[PDB]
């Protein structure tokens, strides 16, 4: 249903407001710190 | 006759490979069965295959036409070279380096060759594991955000940017890699870059800490992940809608095409990269084993499997491809029949696929002067089919879209790309043990110096020269070190592999070690192969390179807003001097012959 001269502009979407891609690399780097943490503990346990 | 040219009584004897063989001496990693040995070899060679390389050009020179002759030269060249390659280590029982050394070592250039040039793959590599893991990052999301553009500051119309292109081309030109409009012109670090590049760092060095005690294990699903997802690809990529479209559209080969002898050129150059020849690599991986396995087995299983795993992912491109041909026709025809139908008034419902010419013909006989006001556009299939994507285009453009046109898209992408992250990951994990290798193998390290201090050296060694590739024009530079990284190297290392065992050592000695080491002496297809067949027919395709290097042009396509004509390539040379840069990769290997040559004569008087 168009009008032929108006047409339509309010349509702003807001839906992500916290960056999910910024989490998902935090956490990602938190599990990749704590794998290299435990590695090189039982790397240097060979007492 | 004892064919040894007086190079005995300093290789490793086989009365030492006898006496090493039946006490079974420590310090020297081997692996815990055959198959975490088969399977990191064959995620190597599929992970330094099956990305950004074999499907890129499989769809750029056309498809079919590019498939018969990699085929037919996979199974003339790599099998030789992967038999040669994997029987030359198990026997001397050491490293690229230490093996080519301990056989003529005068020369021991074309080990530090292949050293520099797995590091610059993999400098020039996990720059793409970088852009994949940002891709993934962006995913899990329902409204993906390449599928829509962002409003200006208007917050009535779209960016002009993202208007004038697509919104896909627009997430990934400006939105991720912020391009330039200039080669030269260079810009900041760009924080997500350098993020996700630190991560991918990160996770590589953590994977590979201790070496191969831990790959072994981290293959164990690394290289077998995309071999599941793929599958399924299929199953969605055939039955939705370009069955046997893009399929058939592959099948029929291009004899045009196979005239044209430039598709050849990469071929060959294809299954280096295919069966992850001319590398240090999988003579690490053979050399780390028994005495007692059969060679020409796992030669032939790993050619069989790698040319069916290429089959399968020549299928699911072009399908997808396909899919995406048939939707954007369609909706250019929709459009037609709208411009038609607001053009004159006709009911909505009277017009379809199949009677537009006959009511077009009606319609201009009936009231004419007042059609020609119309623009009609002309769209075919075969048109839309055709149409092939540079650079890195074909998953960052090509499939992220054809992904959104689907109804669970965030599934798909993270899927997707999670299996691409996988396939980079095993082929770094390749050219990665090629690396420090030979560097603990020249033997100039500290005595105690643990391995993983010197593999976290090496990572953040590379990371810092890998630092370039964040800036505003890393794109451009990583094109640049692609379009001279491998091929020439490649084909000269693969030479001098070549030349060294047939002149040197020998071909007699050869048999005699092979059938003692396992029996089954090889047949008189692997001789003539390694006598005339394949050496000859690599040198003849390197000649070739080597003569098409003078007429190629050389130039890349360019990102400029401030351009007419913007959503189309632009083409304007090259710099005067970045031709410098590929000098460094010009005559590598052969530098220290003389110099041994030199030295040899002088240094005894
Ligand atoms: C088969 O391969 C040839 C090889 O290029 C294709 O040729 C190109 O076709 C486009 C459009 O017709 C032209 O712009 C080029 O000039 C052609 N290439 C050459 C040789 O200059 C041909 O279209 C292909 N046909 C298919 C896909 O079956
Ligand atoms: C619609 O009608 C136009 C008339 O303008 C068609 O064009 C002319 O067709 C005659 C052939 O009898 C040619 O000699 C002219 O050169 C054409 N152009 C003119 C007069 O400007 C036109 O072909 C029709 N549109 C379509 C379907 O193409
Ligand atoms: C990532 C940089 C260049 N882009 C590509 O290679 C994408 O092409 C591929 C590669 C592998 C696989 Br499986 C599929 C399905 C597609
Ligand atoms: C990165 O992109 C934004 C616009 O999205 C732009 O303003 C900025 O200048 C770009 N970064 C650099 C160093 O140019
Ligand atoms: C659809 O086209 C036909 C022939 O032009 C004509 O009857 C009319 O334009 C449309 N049909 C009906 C029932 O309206």
């Amino acid at each position: 249903l168009e009008f032929l001269g108006i047409q339509p502009t309010l349509g702003p979407p807001n839906q992500p407001p916290v960056s999910i891609w910024l989490i998902v690399f935090g956490v990602v780097m938190g599990v990749i710190v704590v794998g290299i943490v435990i590695l090189i503990f039982t790397g240097i346990r060979d007492r | 006759v004892l064919p040894n040219p007086g190079l005995d009584a300093r290789i490793p004897s086989l009365a030492e490979l006898e006496t090493i063989e039946q006490e079974e001496a420590s310090s020297r990693p081997k692996w815990d069965n055959k198959a975490q040995y088969m399977l990191t070899c064959l995620g190597f060679c599929v992970g330094l295959g099956n990305v950004w390389r074999f499907p890129y050009l499989c769809q750029s020179h056309g498809g079919g036409a590019f498939m018969i002759p990699f085929l037919i030269l996979l199974v003339l060249e790599g099998i030789p070279l992967l038999y040669l390659e994997f029987a030359i280590g198990q026997r001397l029982r050491r490293g690229s380096l230490g093996v080519w050394s301990s056989i003529h070592p005068a020369l021991k250039g074309l080990g530090l060759a292949s050293m520099l040039t797995s590091f610059m793959v993999g400098l020039y590599y996990n720059t793409i594991i970088s852009w994949i893991m940002w891709y993934l990052f962006n995913s899990f999301q329902e409204p993906l955000p390449w599928s829509d553009c962002p409003l200006n500051e208007n917050q009535t119309g779209y960016v002009d940017e993202c208007a004038r292109s697509s919104p896909v081309d627009y997430f990934w030109y400006r939105e991720t890699l912020n391009i330039s409009t200039s080669i030269s012109d260079s810009g900041s670090i760009q924080w997500w870059m350098l993020l996700c590049l630190a991560c991918a760092w990160s996770v590589l060095y953590m994977c590979t800490i201790r070496g191969i005690e831990t790959t072994g294990k981290a293959v164990y699903i690394t290289s077998t992940l995309p071999y599941v997802v793929l599958t399924i690809f299929l199953i969605r990529g055939l039955t939705l809608k370009g069955a046997t479209n893009g399929i058939v559209f592959l099948f029929t080969p291009n004899v045009t095409e196979l005239a044209q002898p430039d598709t050849w050129l990469d071929a060959g150059a294809q299954v280096f990269f295919s069966f992850s020849l001319a590398f240090g690599g999988l003579i690490s991986f053979s050399s780390y084993n028994s005495v007692h396995n059969n060679c020409e087995k796992d030669s032939v299983i790993v050619s069989i499997i790698n040319g069916f795993t290429s089959v399968y992912v020549a299928i699911v491109v072009y399908s997808v491809i396909g899919f995406r041909a048939t939707q954007r026709y369609d909706d250019c025809f929709s459009t037609n029949i709208l411009t038609l139908i607001n053009g004159f008034d006709l009911p909505e419902g009277n017009v379809t696929q199949e009677n537009f010419v006959d009511m077009q013909q009606r319609c201009n006989a009936s009231d004419p002067a007042a059609y020609a006001q119309l623009v009609f556009q002309t769209c075919d299939i075969n048109a839309f089919l055709s149409e092939a994507v540079e650079g890195t285009g074909l998953a960052f453009i090509v499939f992220t879209e054809a992904i959104t046109k689907m109804p669970l898209s965030p599934l798909w992408s993270v899927l997707f790309f999670i299996m691409l992250f996988c396939l980079g990951l095993s082929s770094m994990f390749g050219n990665m043990e090629g690396v420090v290798v030979p560097l603990q193998d020249l033997r100039v390290i500290p005595p105690k110096w643990p391995k993983e201090v010197l593999t976290g050296l090496i990572c953040l060694g590379t990371f810092l020269i890998g630092f370039i590739f964040t800036l505003n024009s890393g794109q451009y530079w990583l094109s640049l070190l692609d379009s001279y990284a491998g091929s020439i190297p490649l084909l000269i290392i693969a030479f001098c592999e070549m030349f060294s065992v047939v002149y040197v050592y020998g071909v007699d000695r050869f048999n005699k070690d092979i059938e003692f080491m396992i029996g089954h002496k090889p047949n008189i297809f692997w001789q003539v192969t390694w006598r005339v067949v394949s050496p000859l027919l690599m040198l003849i395709i390197f000649l070739f390179f080597f003569v098409v290097e003078v007429s190629q042009e050389l130039t890349y396509s360019i990102w400029d807003p401030g351009y007419e004509e913007f959503p189309k390539s632009q083409k304007i040379s090259y710099p005067n001097w970045v031709y410098v840069v590929v000098v460094i990769v010009a005559g590598v290997p052969s530098l220290t012959i003389p110099g041994y040559a030199i030295y040899k004569l002088i240094r005894n008087h």
